[PDB]
């Protein structure tokens, strides 16, 4: 699992 | 469900999660927000909340895509951005 900003 | 947001000088003011390897839901390999940013575009738009999937964005579908591809659309906004968010329901 992977949560990046934008 | 459907949202247009238009492009400011900030950004989007949020995050999302999105592909295999990087997904944010089991079973669902979509572009979830996981983090919105206050003052944000989301966050002042008020009708992105976290959970929502991204079925598609810019005409691109970002329901079966890498994390990559996730932020890319989200982050390939010129002046407007057509955000298309699928509704969960299932079958099962």
């Amino acid at each position: 699992r992977r949560e990046t900003q934008v | 469900m459907e949202i247009k947001l238009i492009k400011g000088p900030k950004g989007l003011g949020f995050s999302i999660a999105g592909g295999v390897g990087n997904q944010h839901i089991p079973g669902d390999n979509s572009i979830y927000v996981t983090k919105i940013i206050e003052g944000g575009a989301a966050h002042k738009d008020g009708k992105l909340q976290i959970g929502d999937k991204l079925l598609a964005v810019n005409n691109v579908c970002l329901e079966e895509v890498t994390h990559e591809e996730a932020v890319t659309a989200l982050k390939n906004t010129s002046d407007f951005v057509y955000l298309k968010v699928a509704k969960p329901t299932g079958s099962h």
